Parts: C-alpha cells; structure tokens; sequence
C-alpha cells in the first residue's frame, strides 16, 4: 500500500551503498503504484530516450507516480509514497536554488553545462536518472518556452529557427543557465497547438468590442514606459495588418453589464483552458529550506 | 476516518434512495426559499441524453413526485447552466441521512481502457451537445487508471470531438447565445480494479441494471470546466 | 501461515470461525398388545393355577 | 461450532533440513552488506 519495497539483481559494494545513503528523501518516479517492484523500472532510465521528445518525457513523468527514497539497508530500498497533505522533506540534486515560499513542479532534467552525467548510481548498463525538482516560475517558463518553440517553428527552414532557438533555449533563472535538449515536434505537441489555436480563436471571437480598442484609448490618454512598449508592439502589429491610420474610438453603443459579465466569464473560462496547457499543478509547498540549498521541508 | 454530514431530506425524493450507494448533490434551485436542493445523480440520469429511454421510463415511473417535478423545473431553467448551479456533497452512508466527505447505473458508466489498471480514479463528466434543439447534457461516470488532469482533458478531447465541433457550431451559428464550456471534469475518488461488479438492483419493486463499487475512497474534487 | 518473502502478498486473516448445524433424524417403532394381555396382566384373579 | 483449536507447531532444528544448513544467529544483518569467503589454493 504505502511502503513500497524494491530490490536489486546486482550486489552493491560499499561505494554503491555509500552513494545511495546520501540519496535519502529524494523523489523518484514509479510508473506502477505496486508493492513488490523491481529496479529496472525504477527511475527514468527505462523511459529516457534522446532524440525522442522532451515533451513525451514530460507527459509520462506528470503521469508517473512519485515516491520518496528512505532507508536502504543492502539489496533493499524502501520507497514510500508521500501521502497527500502531510509535511515531508525533500533533497534535490538539481542545480537550481529554492525559496521558503514558492511552490514546486517535477520536470525531466536538462543538462546544466558542466555535463557530469553521473547521478551517483550505475549498475552495469543501467543508470539512475533523477527528475529535476523545479520552482514554479521556472517550470511554467520552460513550459511556455517549449510551447513557443513548437508553435513558432512550423513551416520554416532550419536557419531562422536556429537563430530563434539559440537565444530561446537559454534561460537564466536566479544566476543559473539552462538549455532544453530535445525540442523535437510531437503529435501530442500538435494537439497542444490545436488546443492553443482554438482557445486563442475563441478569445478573439467573444471578446468585447471595447477591449479590442482599449489599448488605443489608453494610448491616446496616457504615456508610460510599459505603455510606450505596448504602443510600439500594437502599432507595429497594426502596420503589419494595415497601413491606414487607426481611427479614434467614440462613445460605445452596445453597453450592457450582463453582456460584459457573460462574455468575460466565458472569456475567463477560455483563458483557463489555454493556461492549463502550461500551468502545471503544484507538487510541493515549501515550509522550510535548508541554508545550503540541498534539502527542504515541503507540505504535500 | 470519515467526515460526517447529517441531512434533513424530505420524503419527495426517497424513491431509489434507501440504498447506501447514493450521491446527493446540492444544486442551486430557481426558487429562493430553500435556495438549493439535494438532488440525486439518478435524477441527473433521467434528464441526460446518453442514457437509455427504458431507464428513463423507469425513472419517470419511480419519481412521480412534486419534489422531483420542481427540481426538474429548476434544473430545466438554465440552458447548460448546470455547472454554475450543481455542487456535490459526497456519498450517502445510511438513510434524514448521513453522508461522507457505491452503486452506479450501467448506461452512464463508461471506460476508455480495458479496466486492468489496479488503481482507478473515478470522475464525473458532463457534456453539452448543441446539435439538438438547445442543449443535450450527457452525464458520464468514468473509471480510469489515469491520474494527471490535463492528459485526461486531452484524451477527453480525443473522445469528444463531436461535442467540441457542436460547441463551435453553436458559437458560429448563434452569436447572441454565448456558451461557457463543453463540460466539467471532477474527480470523486478512486477504487481498485476488483470491486467493479456489474450486477442487479431492485428498489421500490422496480428493476435496474447496476454496477457496484465497493472499496470507494471518496475525495471531493473541484468542478474543473473544460472545452 | 508461512512466513513469506519481501514483497510477495499474503493473507492477514487468521482463525476462521465456521459453524456446523445439526442434522435431525428421529426414529420410531411401535409395538402392540392385546386387551386380553392387559386384562390378564392387571386384574390378577386369585383362583386356580 | 467450536474454534479450530487443533493447530500445531513446527521448528527448524527439529526438521532434518537443518542437516543441509549451519544455523548461525547474528544480530546485525541489517548493518551487513555482503559476506565473502576467499580461498587460496596452490596446485600440485
């Protein structure tokens, strides 16, 4: 039920149990949610495949179950699935800083750049690869960035998308630089683009006629710095749409409070439908962070 | 461990309800003096279009009562406005009843797998068809081994493409009618793969084809809408 | 119960309590006497040999 | 009816299978990783 026993077909030496005993309270993925499990399906090594799709690993990992590593004793592992709600502790090796207040998500790991490729467990051919535990803004940032990579790059030759993704794959998040290894397009990514286009078409349709011209009104009223950037973006989009002068707006005829309530509530529904592509639900809510940024206590 | 909810239920809805496997749902009525009614999901069955007309005739012949009448009226006001009115409370323990915070009709139950996954979460799915006169709300109860919400929404879009194109047909044909969503996913808990028994049910000297779920752990979920 | 291995399943149940009901089977036999036998048994006239 | 009171017990060393074994009690297997015996032999 709760405590899940794993095993090993191979013996562990003192070095193997030594590097295993510093992996306590690390989260590992288990695909099965069964009791007497085996170590080859433990971790992501059976699922990792370069040149296959990062988004496939992402979807299977967010579909995988999670568990906590505690108390090896020699050819035994004692995985324990964390119950929903109770405070637990975690220990991450992903080179990303944390925070006492934010939330967490679980992502397939990227290469940091030093390229160590040693996660302190290897049994013959079999290795252990740990899923990165990532704070929530970096998680939604990498999600939206792979979504822009999939959405933009269709029907383009390799040079323009290369010039895009040499600066798009890099993310500097709290003095740490990360790059996405496998941005290759997927049929699942195609259905994400399908939901994306239908949602943005629907928010194009049932938006109010005043919100379609609101930024023109605020442009004619006030000049601020972000407003200057917004006028730059909107007028460049207008001159890419039409070389004519965009007319000033007058008194709007169809003013109706229930109409705005209904159409903007359906609009909020459709923005939820679009955001749930990239907005991943949380997995850990921090109660405390260790000062060396190795471990933490998270409530989930 | 169980969270208790005691209920004062009138005698106008006690048909098909003395059994433990019942789910009461607090829907906001059109009338303001009770402000809500604890309807049963089997009353959501008779309104639904996906169910058989024989079970609908059974539900008519078992619910000739003014309480179910007025409840059907107050749910028949808003076209597809049910998710802005319906709000669940959990399963009945024992019937004036107690509730925690499991039987199901055979027709509205469905699966998209071979039900061999050991852990299986259960979900409620409404769908809003618009190729009928105004709206066909299809109720569905789904057991499945999937756990992550968004890939469940993607496989729901893969299975309900007719509902999606009917939704956008309603959007492009009736501009003055603004629909909110195709439906709502909401989980209720999970079962093991073994307790699902397709069996029979006899209540009020009336016959029914039921599917029982024994070890149903209950967890309340949010009405997460989806298109 | 056998002490099994690491993660292989087993039963938690011990000491079942089943019940055995009786099987009723009554038997009957009659025997008859003459009224002459009863009158010579009870009423013992003093008389002869 | 009455309880299943006819239960009996079995021991290890009462069984002859211990003739195949060399039973040793030692209270630290959980702190033990491997157990090795290494043999040296010169050939004639």
């Amino acid at each position: 039920e709760a405590n899940i026993f794993c095993t090993f077909d191979h013996k562990l030496s003192i070095a193997d149990v030594g590097k295993l005993t510093k992996l306590v309270a690390a989260v590992v993925p288990i695909p099965q949610r069964l009791h007497l499990i085996k170590h080859y399906q433990l971790g992501l090594h059976q699922f990792v495949d370069h040149t296959r799709g990062y988004v496939r690993l992402r979807g299977l990992l967010r579909n995988m179950t999670l568990t906590l590593m505690r108390r090896v004793e020699g050819n035994q592992i004692l995985l324990h699935v964390p119950t929903h709600g109770l405070l637990y502790t975690v220990l991450n090796t992903g080179p990303v800083t944390w925070e006492k207040g934010d939330a967490l998500c679980v992502l397939p790991p990227l290469f940091h750049g030093p390229l160590a490729r040693e996660n302190l467990l290897t049994l013959g051919q079999w290795e252990l690869v740990l899923p990165w535990i990532v704070p929530m803004p970096l998680a939604l940032e990498i999600n939206q960035r792979l979504l822009i990579m999939g959405l933009f790059s269709l029907d383009r030759s390799y040079e323009e998308v290369k010039a895009a993704v040499q600066q798009l794959q890099t993310i500097t998040f709290r003095d740490a630089t990360f790059t996405i290894p496998d941005p290759v397009i997927d049929q699942h990514l195609l259905i994400d683009m399908k939901t994306a286009c239908l949602s943005m078409s629907m928010v194009a349709n049932l938006a109010s006629e005043l919100t379609m011209t609101y930024v023109r009104k605020l442009a004619l009223e006030d000049s601020s710095m972000l407003l200057v950037k917004c006028q730059e973006l909107l007028m460049r989009l207008d001159r890419e749409r039409s070389v004519g002068e965009p007319r000033t707006p007058a008194r709007p005829q169809h003013v109706s409070p229930d109409d705005e309530i209904a159409r903007l509530s359906a609009l909020f529904v459709m923005l939820r439908q679009l955001d749930d592509l990239i907005r991943e639900q949380v997995v850990f809510t921090v109660c405390d962070v260790s000062p060396d940024n190795k471990s933490a206590t998270c409530i989930f | 461990q169980a969270l208790t909810a005691r209920f004062f239920v009138p005698e106008g809805l006690v048909e098909f309800e003395a059994q433990p496997g019942a789910l009461l749902i607090r829907m906001e009525t059109g009338c303001d003096s009770p402000r809500h009614l604890y309807i049963s999901l089997y009353l959501l069955g008779i309104r639904a279009s996906n169910v058989s007309a024989s079970t609908r005739c059974l539900l008519e012949s078992v619910y000739t009562a003014s309480a179910a009448r007025a409840a059907l009226q107050w749910l028949d006001l808003g076209p597809h406005l049910l998710h802005r009115r319906l709000e669940t409370l959990g399963c009945v323990k024992t019937v004036l009843l107690t509730c925690v915070m499991l039987m199901i009709p055979k027709d509205m139950y469905l699966t998209w797998e071979e039900t061999r996954g050991r852990l299986q979460y259960v979900y409620l799915i409404i769908v809003y068809d618009y190729d009928g006169p105004e709206t066909r709300p299809g109720i569905y109860v789904l057991t499945s081994s999937i756990a992550h919400w968004q890939t469940l929404v993607d496989v729901a879009r893969g299975k309900f493409a007719r509902e999606r194109c009917s939704f956008v047909n309603r959007r492009i044909t009736r501009p003055r009618q603004i629909p909110l969503c195709t439906g709502v996913i909401q989980k209720l808990g999970w079962c093991l793969a073994d307790d699902i028994h397709t069996s029979f049910l006899v209540h009020k000297e009336l016959k029914l084809s039921v599917v029982r779920l024994d070890n149903f752990s209950v967890e309340l979920g949010d009405f997460r809408e989806f298109v | 119960r056998v002490a099994s291995g690491a993660g292989l399943p087993t039963s938690r149940q011990t000491t079942i309590m089943v019940t055995k009901y009786s099987e009723k089977s009554p038997i009957t036999i009659p025997f008859e006497l003459s009224a002459a036998c009863l009158t010579y048994l009870r009423e013992t006239f003093e008389g002869t040999i | 009816g009455t309880f299943c009171n006819r239960l009996e017990w079995v021991y290890f060393l009462t069984s002859g299978l211990a003739a195949a074994a060399h039973a040793i009690k030692f209270h630290d297997l959980n702190k033990l990783t491997t157990g090795k015996m290494l043999f040296h032999v010169q050939v004639p």
